[PDB]
């Protein structure tokens, strides 16, 4: 009966706290704290005309692209401020983009339930539709480019799925969340990915097997943000309740918590550094905070913004920050 | 024969008679200056974060920017600085008012306009190089015939009597009366639009109807006090400018008369940043 | 700038054309009027006469309209309601034949609530529509007179915010109302925007 | 991607005649075009340019004035009008399609050609090499300036001239390759000598080899290198 | 439902069969990595302004 299910969640929470000798407070001492660290915007995208939800950093830490709800996809090359391509969306409610690792195509999806990949290189010079994947009973909320014909999908009906772009079919289907999908982040190998969802529970799965191997509680409030450590042993998670905190895959625990009391609104961004000694996560208080992911000390600010702070990335050399807010603009940071 | 601007022998109790005239101008210059610095810095804003009242909030600074100069004046006799600055002193002022007036106008016109067509950058930008390029082309008559006669006392002398009164009514009818003609149709279509819709849809429903009378008293309160609040410190420089056509042509002008005139008209300068920008609680 | 090569040139008037093409579709997108239906309850009735998101397109009088239905998603509107934040109005069916039944009228004040006093659309009006006439009346001036003021004192922002009450007026009245809360609402709105107010 | 031809023929000296160029199948609208003459003699020589919004428009210190260049976007055609000409004016005219932005190539597509009948200085010293397939060659150009702009895009470009057949772009920037390019061409240089290696020669490689800069209005030619 | 329990127990037993370390070891490996990568960190460290394409 229900019994055997009870008494194993007992006992995996038992062998849980058999590992727990020393939490991530004590082991980090005499390490030198990073201190106030002051960035700058450098640069200010201007040409959004409606909110801003979403925006993911190219492979080669110059281009950028960016969505919004005027139903619009803008490419920035962010070291001269222009735009390469303005790609007219099917349907302005859009909450989640993406950029291909390759360089040769754009993801976007939202309210629609459909996820669309667009060709940016074609001999006829514009941005045209290559497929458009339909399957998904609720809305997307965050996609990301495995390789050049492979992407993973997070919707609102509490699945996720990995698609193939040549045939337009789910080839594997992640099933086990009781509440809405959030936010995805692959691995750096490439090979697993977490899922954020509305059950204050996110769970690690596997892109070969179509199986969870692990799964994270700890939060009290609906997960919106998730990302990997760079070494991919790690990732941090963002929710409503205030408190960013760190989950280990081969510890499966919680290591620190990243709250403080003068906060009181929810996380929608988190991104770490190159290194992983610098977490950044936009909050709803209209400034982005920098926190020194390893003490569970602030170390900056970055209070440009004027409203909601929806999106965050870092660059592959770790050389600027670019973040998205409600008041559609882009603001570069270095 | 000759009217004496910003000088007077004032003698008596010249302490306390030049003491008032200072203080009040010192306090005039200061409230001024630091009203349209915080409703210029609090535009610039406005214009950061999307999108006719720069220019007016820079008019208007214009404007005490000639209070020095006056002050100046009013001690020490008439006129001991140079030629030089009395041929500009008017221009500036001459200049500052009526791109004062022409901007209240052309924002009362394009607030009628916004909402007669319900809800470019080029075309305000013009708009108000063409206000600068007229006031400035109008005002020339005060900068060039104004000549100083030995005391010396500043006063300007025109070289024909049909010259002094076609530019005296050719500028009180172009940049008081067509203004307040503009900015009084506007603001009573304002009023007719509003009230007509409201009845429109008032025609079908209910004891919270008394609550739209407060609301539609609010915009008539406001309508009529920045419609009226034209007139009441905008009028009387127009009309000591035709009392001195008058007393020039033909009985007296109180010595002093001017000077608190002058200032009563700088009073605008301070006004206009809380009439057209009142935004903020405090 | 003499430091740009002939390729960042034309880069850089590439970037203005598509800044150009930028400001002409969003000036031609600031014509739509946002409309957003809501209910529990009569909605297809209020549609009748003129998957995820379900639109519809109507002109009246010159003016183009956009409503949205959200009755095709079955998640938690906490997540996807912000989206909407920014529409001209909220309309919102109510029936009222469910006065007796078990009850519906509860449920709707409920959903009223949740959705007039919400953090997001404090600045947005609501177009109330009783939806059902007929039936209600069986088994009347004074209870319809008690429902509307009841469904109308939920506004607890009672100063920034309207609610235009119908009564569905079998036919054509049903736009005609709503077109003239929009151009109420408008009108309004400018007087903020200009800060007539 | 298909750019046709019309125009030329046979005109007395001091008339005049207008060329135009029908594009189809790409977004003609959003591509900027060059005119390319050809003497019968070997080389190339630009002639003018017009801007993806006719916002700018350039020509070669040899023939403006007299020249006209305009286009229509609606009608998909681009026009140039040719007065008062003389008998250094008898060329193969070329029309190239040119989109500008961070990573394109500017000179992919060359048209069919047309013929009629009436500054940087880049120096190819080699005229000619006697070669069997399955050699590698090199080919190299020198600039008169340094050619490595502050950003660090080093603007030269090469172009192969295949007998009876338009020219085609190779290499863009002097590193990258073009697409539809097998991988055993390969461009490289630094500053002011550069050099194009081709390994594995197959059949199809000969032709006339020209090394083009794009550094600064007017773009100059090389004088071409025949294998 | 007996189904959908027997897939939850059995996904849950499979979940519960992967061992565990010491969450010490897992921070030292993770501090380890910061230690040994904060050289080529513009953000953490400043980078020279003549280096910096974002000037
Ligand atoms: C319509 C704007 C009127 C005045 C501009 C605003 C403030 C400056 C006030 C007065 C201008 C200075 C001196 C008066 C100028 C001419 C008066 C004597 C000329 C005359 O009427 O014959």
């Amino acid at each position: 009966l229900r019994q055997e299910a009870e008494q194993l969640k007992n006992q995996i929470r038992d062998a849980r706290k058999a590992c727990a000798d020393a939490t991530l407070s004590q082991i980090t001492n005499n390490i030198d704290p990073v201190g106030r660290i002051q960035m700058r915007t450098r640069r200010t995208l201007r040409g959004h005309l409606a909110k801003i939800y979403a925006m993911h950093w190219g492979t080669d830490s110059r281009l950028l692209v960016s969505a919004s709800q005027d139903g619009k996809l803008i490419i920035w090359d962010s070291y001269t401020t222009n735009k390469v391509h303005a790609i007219p969306l099917r349907s302005s409610w859009v909450m989640t983009c993406a950029y291909a690792p390759s360089g040769n195509y754009v993801a976007c999806g939202g309210l629609d339930n459909i996820c669309s990949i667009y060709n940016l290189k074609t001999r006829e010079g514009n941005v045209r539709v290559s497929r458009e994947l339909a399957g998904h009973t609720g809305y997307l909320s965050c996609c990301r480019f495995l390789d050049d014909n492979q992407i993973v999908t997070s919707s609102g009906d509490t699945t996720c799925a990995l698609w193939d772009i040549e045939t337009g079919q789910q080839t594997t289907t992640f099933t086990g969340h009781t509440g809405d999908v959030m936010s995805l982040s692959l691995a750096p190998d490439t090979r697993l990915f977490v899922s954020g969802a509305c059950d204050a529970s996110a769970k690690l799965w596997d892109v070969r097997e179509g199986m969870c191997r692990q799964t994270f509680t700890g939060h009290e409030s609906d997960i919106n943000a998730i990302c990997f450590f760079p070494n991919g042993n790690a990732f941090a998670t963002g929710s409503d309740d205030a408190t960013c905190r760190l989950f280990d895959l081969r510890a499966d625990q919680e290591l620190m918590t990243y709250s403080h009391d003068n906060i009181i609104c929810g996380i929608t961004s988190v991104s770490f550094s190159k290194s992983g000694r610098l977490l950044l996560a936009g909050y709803d208080d209209f400034n982005c905070n920098v926190w020194d992911a390893l003490k569970a000390d602030r170390a900056g600010v970055l209070a440009g913004h004027d409203n909601r702070v929806s999106c965050l990335g870092v660059t592959d050399d770790g050389m600027a920050v670019a973040t998205g807010s409600w008041d559609s603009f882009l603001k570069i940071w270095n | 024969t000759r009217f004496p601007f910003f000088s007077d022998v004032k003698g008596d109790h010249r302490l306390v008679l030049a003491a008032v005239e200072t203080t009040v101008l010192v306090l005039i210059f200061a409230v001024s200056l630091l009203g349209n610095v915080c409703a210029l810095v609090l535009v610039a804003r406005r214009r950061r974060r999307g999108a006719l009242v720069l220019n007016l909030f820079c008019a208007d600074l214009l404007f005490i920017s000639a209070i020095p100069l006056v002050l100046a004046v009013r001690w020490t006799e008439a006129w001991l600085l140079g030629p030089v600055a009395c041929h500009l002193l008017f221009y500036v002022m001459t200049l500052s008012g009526s791109v004062t007036i022409l901007t209240l106008a052309a924002v009362s016109l394009e607030r009628m306009v916004c909402i007669v067509h319900l809800q470019g950058r080029r075309a305000r930008a013009v708009l108000l190089a063409l206000i600068w390029g007229y006031s400035a082309v109008a005002a020339l008559p005060l900068c060039v015939f104004f000549r100083v006669v030995p005391i010396s006392i500043c006063t300007l002398i025109w070289p024909t009597i049909p010259g002094e009164i076609s530019w005296d009514v050719s500028f009180v009818t172009l940049n008081f009366l067509v203004p307040g003609l503009v900015i009084v149709i506007s603001y009573s279509k304002i009023l007719q639009i509003t009230k007509a819709s409201r009845k429109r849809l008032t025609v079908s429903l209910e004891s919270h109807q008394i609550r739209v009378s407060q609301q539609d008293f609010r915009l008539f309160r406001t309508l009529f006090l920045l419609m009226v609040s034209f007139f009441i410190m905008w009028s009387p420089i127009i009309i000591t400018i035709l009392l001195i056509l008058i007393q020039n042509f033909k009985l007296v002008i109180w010595p002093s008369l001017f000077f608190w005139v002058v200032a009563f008209t700088f009073a605008n300068s301070a006004l206009n940043p809380i009439l057209y920008n009142m935004t903020l609680c405090r | 700038g003499c430091t740009l090569s002939a390729e960042d040139k034309a880069a850089v008037e590439r970037s203005k054309m598509i800044d150009r093409n930028l400001r002409e579709d969003g000036e031609k997108a600031a014509r739509e009027v946002k409309l957003l239906l809501l209910g529990a309850s009569g909605k297809s009735t209020i549609v009748k006469q003129m998957t995820g998101i379900v639109e519809t397109h109507f002109t009246f009088k010159d003016l183009h309209f956009k409503m949205f239905d959200v009755g095709g998603q079955r998640s938690e509107r906490k997540k996807w309601i912000h989206c909407f934040e920014g529409v001209t109005a909220i309309i919102f069916c109510v029936a009222l034949s469910d006065y007796d039944l078990v009850n519906r009228m509860h449920e709707s004040m409920k959903l009223f609530d949740s959705i007039c006093n919400n953090k997001w659309f404090t600045d947005t009006s609501i177009i109330l529509f009783l939806n059902k006439k007929d039936l209600f009346e069986e088994k009347y001036e004074e209870a319809a007179a008690y429902i509307q003021c009841q469904f109308e004192d939920l506004n607890k922002r009672k100063d920034t915010k309207e609610i235009y009450t119908h009564f569905t007026a079998t036919d054509t009245k049903n736009v005609q109302f709503v077109f003239d809360a929009v151009t109420d609402v408008i009108i309004k709105n400018n007087l903020k925007d200009c800060g007539l107010f | 991607v298909q750019l046709v031809e019309s125009g030329g023929g046979l005109v007395q000296p001091g008339g005049s005649r207008k060329l135009s160029c029908s594009a189809s199948g790409f977004a003609f609208s959003s591509f900027g075009m060059h005119w390319v003459r050809q003497a019968p003699e070997k080389g190339l020589e630009w002639v003018a340019y017009i801007s993806s919004g006719s916002g700018t428009i350039y020509y070669a210190d040899t023939v403006k004035g007299r020249f006209t260049i305009s286009r229509d976007d609606p009608k998909n055609t681009l026009f140039l009008q040719m007065t008062s000409l003389r008998s250094e004016d008898t060329a193969m005219y070329y029309c190239v399609r040119s989109i500008y932005y961070y990573g394109s190539s500017p000179f992919d597509f060359w048209g069919q050609g047309t013929t009629l009948t009436v500054d940087i200085v880049m120096t190819q010293a080699t005229s000619s090499v006697p070669v069997t397939p399955g050699e590698s060659v090199s080919i190299s150009c020198r600039s008169s300036k340094s050619l490595l702009h502050s950003n660090g895009n080093t603007y030269l470009y090469w172009f192969l001239q295949r007998p009876g057949q338009s020219p085609q772009l190779l290499i863009y920037r002097m590193s990258n390759l073009a697409s539809g390019v097998p991988d055993r061409f390969s461009g490289s240089g630094s500053g002011t000598a550069f050099t194009l290696t081709i390994s594995r020669l197959e059949a199809e490689d000969v032709g006339v080899y020209y090394c083009m800069q794009h550094l600064e209005y007017p773009l100059t030619f090389g004088a071409g290198t025949k294998l | 439902s007996i189904a959908q329990a027997r897939k939850l127990v059995e996904q849950l037993k499979m979940e519960a069969n992967i061992d565990r370390i010491k969450v010490s070891k897992a921070a030292a490996d993770l501090m380890a990595y910061c230690e040994a990568h904060a050289k080529e960190d513009p953000l953490l460290t400043p980078v020279p302004a003549s280096e910096n394409p974002f000037r």
